[PDB]
């Protein structure tokens, strides 16, 4: 569906955050984007681990 | 514990502190508590943000469009811009992964670091006058008050302070 | 008697990572570089917005077939918008030479 | 010995132990020999094999064709593809030997950092009971039997055992 | 100070002394002075020279032609390599500045490890024999000429030297 809500990123499975460097979500985008994988995730530790006893 | 605490001597983390991601346990007379270490913590953490912002914007995304199509008479340029493109999706995200994995091994080695550090800052000042116990802790043979903490967190203890206490309460053991 | 200790910090968390020495390594904090969602919106640049076909050709658009509304109040726009199968080609078919080289000259 | 051993302390290592790349060399009244620390050793090469796995992995091979071929009045896709090509050749040949030769790096310090790790284990036990020699061993003012040696690989001693044999046996040094 | 002493147990560097990275300070009765540790800091510019030549070597500069043109008929393939270009350019361009900055990183840390190395190199000679001091430093409870320092820099003491004078001038504190 067409929407007036606005953005800097878009492909056909929808209008993009540019905030992020990456998606994994499909290759085909217009604009201010990211940059496509093949691939899950990827999440960067900011904290440690965790262990309770 | 790559550098020989954390699943080194420490075996586990506490989660009764949240101010901050490091700091002290003070034992003393007048109870326990726990106590954050904002000025280490704070370096590390200004580390991280300078990291992640030279992570992202090491990026430039240029106001791009990504595709294409063609006939079937050009399917040269079909496989061609196929496997240029696939080429490139994969090399970003061969380069990316490892990145994000080497990258989350620095930060626990980071981290590691900086506590083994404040052990040996925390050792320095103390080194005859009180001795290791156990692990993760040190026992004194005198006593120490939330002054005597505070002090020892920044860097203050004044050596002669306990030095006697120390030296006759060590000699019976 | 008195005791002074290290301390660190642990949480209720439960986020994972993979790790070169460890996989689903748990931590307290994370971030997640990625933006693996889609908001299934067609959003426009901006405040620019696109031009819409429809159920339109290129070929329908262009050339001004009256099931097509002509809109030369569009007179530029953010991006093209279509969908996958367009229902209007050419009413008196033909065949429309080098339609990919017009669509790229017409991306933007 | 980037952290300190290993053309550090240590000058080199030993070729009569095979059953795992670390270990100890036991030495008492019984006799000589040496003896493998299957723990952190297996800890480290599951580390190993969880690396391997995370490098070979993470590529992804397509059914692929790569070849074609074009007249000379396309010379732009020929001269292109061919710098395409190359371009790609030459950037997982540059990424991939930055791996290799940083990996390799990593891993001996990795190396480096688990014995160094293991030497501080070492040392926590027996701090003042037994000295520091030479380097890569400790001299023991007491006596130690295999059950010793045994207990004292698997992270316990006993601290009272021998702490007045230490206690005395040092007092003429 | 990542292993606890550049910006860790030591404040700052030291301008006076040029002929080699590393060194000593010196000082006796005789008078001071700094002298430069060519064993370690040219084993450590032997490594930096063989990264650098392991960084600019992997390169593969090809007898290149960069340019194209078109006309304004092939879109395509004018849009086609400005993006393609521009895909390279940006992959070499993020992969290279990450290259400097953990590059320069692991640098440092390759300084910080050889001097906290060599800072156990002299604990390992003078454990008892002299003190730690305020940081930086070992005191002396006996005297050291120039050949001692001569000595003491290239893993030499012979322990019983003055081992007694150690032993007779602690005792007063
Ligand atoms: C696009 O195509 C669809 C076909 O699905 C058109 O749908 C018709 O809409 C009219 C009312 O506008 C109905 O009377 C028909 O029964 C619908 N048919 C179907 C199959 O859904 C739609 O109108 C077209 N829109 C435009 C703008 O051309
Ligand atoms: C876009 O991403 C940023 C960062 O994750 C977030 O703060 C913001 O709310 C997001 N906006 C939308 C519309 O998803
Ligand atoms: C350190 O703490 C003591 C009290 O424990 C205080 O007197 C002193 O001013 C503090 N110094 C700094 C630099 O914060
Ligand atoms: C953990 O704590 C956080 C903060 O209180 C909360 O958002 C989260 O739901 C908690 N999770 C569980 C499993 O308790
Ligand atoms: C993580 O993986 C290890 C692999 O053996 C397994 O023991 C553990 O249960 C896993 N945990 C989760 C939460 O997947
Ligand atoms: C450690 O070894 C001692 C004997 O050397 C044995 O009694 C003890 O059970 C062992 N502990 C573990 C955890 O293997
Ligand atoms: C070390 O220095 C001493 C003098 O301080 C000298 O006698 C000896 O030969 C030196 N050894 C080496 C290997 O340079």
């Amino acid at each position: 569906p067409m929407d007036e809500c606005d953005a800097k990123c878009q492909t056909p499975q929808g209008a993009i955050n540019s905030s992020l460097p990456f998606q994994n979500v499909h290759p085909v985008t217009i604009g201010e984007c990211p940059k496509y994988v093949r691939s899950a995730k990827l999440r960067m530790v900011t904290g440690l681990r965790n262990i309770p006893s | 514990g790559l550098f020989g605490a954390i699943a080194g001597f420490i075996e586990g983390g506490w989660t009764g502190m949240v101010d901050g991601w490091y700091g002290y346990h003070h034992q003393n007379e007048q109870g326990s508590g726990y106590a954050a270490d904002q000025k280490s913590t704070q370096n590390a953490i200004n580390g991280i943000t300078n990291k992640v912002n030279s992570v992202i914007e090491k990026m430039n995304t240029q106001f791009t469009a990504v595709g294409k199509e063609f006939n079937k008479l050009e399917r040269r340029m079909e496989n061609l811009n196929k496997k240029v493109d696939d080429g490139f999706i994969d090399i970003w995200t061969y380069n990316a992964e490892l990145l994000v994995l080497l990258e989350n091994e620095r930060t626990l080695d980071f981290h590691d670091s900086n506590v083994k550090n404040l052990y040996e800052k925390v050792k320095s000042q103390l080194k005859n006058n009180a001795k290791e116990i156990g692990n993760g802790c040190f026992e004194f043979y005198h006593k120490c008050n939330d002054e005597c903490m505070e002090s020892v967190k920044n860097g203050t203890y004044d050596y002669p302070k306990y030095s006697e206490e120390s030296k006759l309460n060590r000699e019976k053991i | 008697e008195d005791t002074i200790c290290i301390g660190y910090h642990a949480n209720n968390s439960t986020d994972t990572v993979d790790t070169v020495l460890e996989k689903n390594v748990t931590v307290t904090h994370s971030v997640n570089l990625l933006e693996d969602s889609h908001n299934g919106k067609l959003c426009l640049l901006k405040g620019i917005a696109p031009l819409q076909l429809g159920n339109c050709s290129v070929a329908g658009w262009i050339l001004g077939n009256p099931e097509c509304e002509l809109l030369i109040s569009r007179e530029s726009w953010s991006y093209i918008v279509e969908k996958p199968n367009p229902e209007n080609g050419t009413c008196y078919p033909g065949h429309f030479a080098d339609y990919e080289e017009l669509r790229e000259q017409l991306s933007s």
